[PDB]
């Protein structure tokens, strides 16, 4: 149980579900939201945030202390007839981050969405900075939704990045550390009933005498058992990605985190742009490299380099140098280079 | 990493045995000594290992299935791990840290069907750890040359695989769709509405924390009603532009094409008097206003009277239909269908 | 031992048992939905968007003549009936059944445009007074301050005297809406009144006719 829960049993924090129906309480809670909202989110005009959180249509769930002081919310509009609500804002006081408050109220939304409509989908645009938490929270950046049902509906974000989630039916997302505790539990006394490790074996009998040569392990009857087979030996020492994956992935994640990376995002837009395609012939966004290493396809980092530098190449020449299209591409060639540089193994592979 | 697992390195070799059938030296003199079968089997001993006189166990990889024909103990241990770190819900790392080439579709079924959606409850399987069919149905032999079939044969056709489309602009909603620019037929909600500046007066408004009572008085401080009193003065204005949309919703205000068009076909006097008469439709239905302004057009063309126009449809040999019958019956009525 | 999944709510139950499903320790009383315009109308908008559009300008300007304040200029419109001598077989009878009818029509709305004046007369004054005193508020914000002006404090007490007297006379619902046709028969042409206007306007016409 973390620092939230017991704070919440004992009293000390406390939840509260709160439209601007005209009350004083009521208020005073969508106030403090839209202050908290404000500070987080300084890109977007104040005069925006302040009409969306004290609409008539949207709900919030924020968590308010004993002295009616409010910590952090989230906002929602639900779409009852489309079976899918959309999360227009999240956020919780920097200052009181620390406690670790937002899955217990993220949990919190899901259980009373669940418990109290009939919706199933949740559609978001999240921040540059808030995907490892949405990730973590069960979102996917795979969209898994029809054109139809959620084209018109939300509105767009400049600068983000949408996901989905697919809430899984009858489950109480409050109490999921027991049950998963006790599935873990039961699952592992199923296997204890026969794992064979409990037995120590005598030495083998080709050692009894003190000579040490090679034994099969299929011979011995514990591991003949077992079903060991070299096959599968060898197979378990494979990877499913390649074996840099976890430092690509690092690498990825400090791009897209960096503010100097925002052009290449997404692609360009056939219809508006007719040229980029036929100056361009080797058309390189971030979506595409990202999905080609996930194919495999990419045997050498070198093919990784060479994207980039193909990338850069395309914005200098469909943009000119003078303009921030060119240097801007140039900057993020600089950045990723001192990335690399931090990097031992492919510090050898810039060019004179 | 972010990865809050532990790896495990053979003593002797140095090679990852986390995964697979390993040998444990279990004399006290060796500690967490860990001898994968090859060092196992070759007999490379290091420390204190003796591999003559001690006694030693063996760490089976517990392959064999245990719910599902096609998965293991260890692919339904990773999947459970995976949901305590990588968060129940979140499928493609699941799937990911499950291996065997499952996409995230299969292990999503998979889960569902075991444990949620079930003949079953949070105790799994059917009635305890007593039933033991299935390990006893296939030998674990055939299990996994299967296992090491499927392995290959997804391999094989991953790096046949046709490479993955590029993906395109993300889908934007661009709820503009409506035919006036800036609107949201998705939303019934327009960018710039009647009073868009009146939320100017309440985009600064702060209220001081824990208060909202006076301790002494019991009445609500100045300051307070103050601050009440101005946010009063924004719900009107949302009520406001609320009764406004409803308005333009009927009469079908929103279709401007068909509009100009009928106001183009009519004439100078007609369209004179019908703008005339344009204001009151705020206080009427759709068809009252339309009985209405049928009602003047008829009374004009009568008139004047006294494509062709109604003047010289009035004046033609053959009278038109709905002209043969007093509009108002002689009890006073008038006929439901005056215009 | 604590119950795993959710429990659906029912009609009519106990406010702590409400909490209990819910698990949020409270929620809104209202749902504040009867507001809502109408729930959307539930379509395919994965149509391509049209390729031109028109200027808010445009569309304002469009609208604009169906919302202006009224006034005593076309409260002249109707109250006229026009020339009632001239015209007067078959289409003389037709003219003289129409010009009742639509005089019944002017004279029911003449009947309503007056108290919808009254209102205008009493939002165009307590407009004023909600400007100044939230325009009062802004200068405490920008000064950043204290005790609140006496200015503050008697313009809140006329405001609130000025609604709690005045607007119960425009208490009526129907002051501020428009009918609506799914409501059903809300038409505010009942025969029953239509009758009753028909046969003043009939008599005026005769008291015309024998004066003139």
């Amino acid at each position: 149980e973390k620092p939230a829960v017991i704070e919440e049993r004992n009293g000390e924090i406390e939840f509260r579900v709160v439209n601007n129906d005209g009350e004083r309480e009521s208020l005073i809670i969508l106030t403090g939201l839209k202050c908290i909202f404000q500070k987080q989110l300084p890109k977007m005009p104040k005069d925006y945030i302040a009409r969306l959180v004290y609409d008539r249509t949207h709900l919030s769930i924020a968590i308010v202390k004993k002295p009616l002081e409010v910590v952090g919310g989230i906002t929602y509009r639900p779409f009852k007839n489309r079976k899918f609500a959309e999360i227009v804002f999240c956020a919780i006081s920097s200052d009181q981050q620390v406690k670790g408050y937002g899955a217990h109220l993220m949990s919190h939304l899901k259980d009373y969405v669940k418990a109290t409509t009939n919706i199933e989908h949740f559609l978001t645009y999240a921040d540059n900075y808030a995907i490892g938490y949405f990730k973590k929270q069960g979102f996917t950046k795979e969209i898994t939704l029809d054109k139809s049902v959620w084209m018109g509906y939300i509105k767009d974000y400049e600068g983000g990045t949408i996901m989905q989630c697919t809430m899984i039916p009858r489950i109480r997302y409050l109490e999921q550390g027991r049950m998963l505790l006790k599935q873990k539990e039961c699952v592992q006394a199923k296997i204890r009933a026969f794992s064979k490790s409990h037995i120590v074996h005598p030495p083998p009998k080709q050692w009894r005498n003190g000579n040490v040569t090679p034994i099969d392990p299929l011979s011995i009857d514990a591991i003949r058992e077992s079903g060991w087979s070299p096959d599968m030996d060898e197979l378990a020492r494979q990877p499913r990605h390649g074996p840099n994956y976890n430092q690509l992935l690092h690498l990825l994640n400090d791009m897209q985190n960096h503010a100097s990376s925002w052009p290449f995002l997404v692609p360009v837009n056939k219809d508006e742009v007719v040229d980029y395609y036929d100056i361009i012939k080797e058309p390189m966004d971030l979506s595409t490299m990202e999905s080609k290493l996930e194919a495999d396809q990419y045997q050498t980092p070198e093919d990784f380099i060479r994207d980039a530098k193909l990338i850069f190449d395309n914005c200098r020449k469909y943009n000119n140098e003078n303009t921030p299209y060119a240097k801007s591409a140039n900057k993020l060639e600089k950045f990723m280079w001192q990335q690399i540089r931090q990097i031992p193994e492919w510090s050898h592979l810039e060019p004179s | 990493s972010g990865e809050g697992g532990v790896k495990y390195i053979c003593d002797v070799c140095s090679v990852d045995i986390t995964s697979t059938v390993r040998i444990r030296c279990a004399d006290p003199a060796c500690h967490d000594y860990d001898l994968c079968v090859p060092c196992f089997a070759n007999g490379s001993s290091s420390n204190a290992h003796k591999p003559a006189t001690h006694s030693f166990r063996v760490i089976e990889q517990n392959s064999f299935p245990i719910f599902d024909p096609d998965w293991g103990a260890d692919e339904e241990l990773l999947l459970l791990e995976g949901a305590e770190i990588y968060g129940l819900g979140s499928w493609a790392d699941i799937a990911d840290h499950i291996g065997g080439y499952r996409t995230k579709d299969e292990v999503r079924d998979h889960y569902l069907k075991v444990y949620i959606e079930s003949p079953n409850f949070p105790l799994p399987e059917r009635c305890s750890p007593y039933d033991l069919e299935l390990p006893n149905s296939i030998s674990r032999e055939e299990f996994q040359a299967r296992k090491k079939r499927r392995i290959e044969e997804r391999r094989e056709a991953a790096k046949n695989a046709p490479p993955p489309q590029p993906k395109t602009k993300p889908t934007a909603s661009i709820p503009a769709c409506h035919e006036i620019q800036g609107y949201m037929p998705g939303r019934l909600e327009f960018e710039t509405e009647y009073c868009n500046e009146a939320e100017e007066a309440v985009q600064l408004m702060s209220f001081d924390p824990g208060d909202g009572i006076n301790p002494r008085t019991g009445e609500l401080e100045p300051e307070m009603e103050l601050k009440l009193t101005v946010m009063e003065i924004y719900n009107n204005r949302l009520t406001q532009r609320v009764e406004r949309k409803k308005v333009i919703f009927e009469h079908n205000l929103l279709e401007y094409r068909e509009n100009t068009k009928a106001e183009k076909k009519r004439s100078r006097e007609e369209r004179e008097l019908l703008n005339k008469a344009k204001p009151f439709a705020r206080m009427m239905n759709r068809h009252d206003f339309e009985q209405f302004c049928q009602g003047l057009i008829d009374e004009l063309n009568l008139r004047q009277a006294i494509p062709p126009s109604g003047a010289a449809l009035l004046v033609a040999p053959e009278l038109p239909a709905r002209y043969k019958e007093p509009i108002i019956d002689a009890n006073g009525f008038p006929r439901p269908d005056a215009n | 031992p604590t119950v795993y999944e959710i429990r659906p709510v029912l009609p009519g139950m106990s406010e702590e048992e409400i909490k209990e499903i819910y698990s949020v320790a409270s929620y809104p009383k209202s749902d504040l939905a009867h507001l809502t315009c109408g729930e959307p109308p539930d379509r395919d908008f994965s149509n391509s968007k049209p390729t031109n559009q028109i200027n808010f300008s445009t569309f304002s300007s469009y609208i604009e003549p169906y919302f202006r304040p009224f006034t005593e200029e076309d409260l002249a419109f109707l109250r006229e009936r026009g020339d009632r001598v001239t015209p007067f077989r078959v289409l003389q009878a037709r003219l003289r059944e129409q010009i009742l009818l639509n005089g019944a029509r002017k004279a029911r709305l003449t009947e309503l445009v007056k108290e919808r004046m009254a209102y205008q007369e009493y939002q165009t004054i307590l407009e004023d007074l909600d400007a100044q005193v939230n325009a009062a508020y802004l200068k405490r914000t920008r000064t950043m301050g204290p005790g609140i002006g006496d200015l503050a404090r008697t313009l809140m007490d006329r405001r609130r005297r000025w609604i709690e007297q005045i607007g119960a006379v425009f208490d009526d619902e129907g002051i501020t809406k428009c009918p609506r046709v799914e409501d059903g028969d809300t038409s505010i042409f009942g025969r029953e009144i239509m009758a009753e206007l028909i046969k003043r306007e009939k008599e005026a016409w005769d008291e015309e006719v024998e004066e003139e």
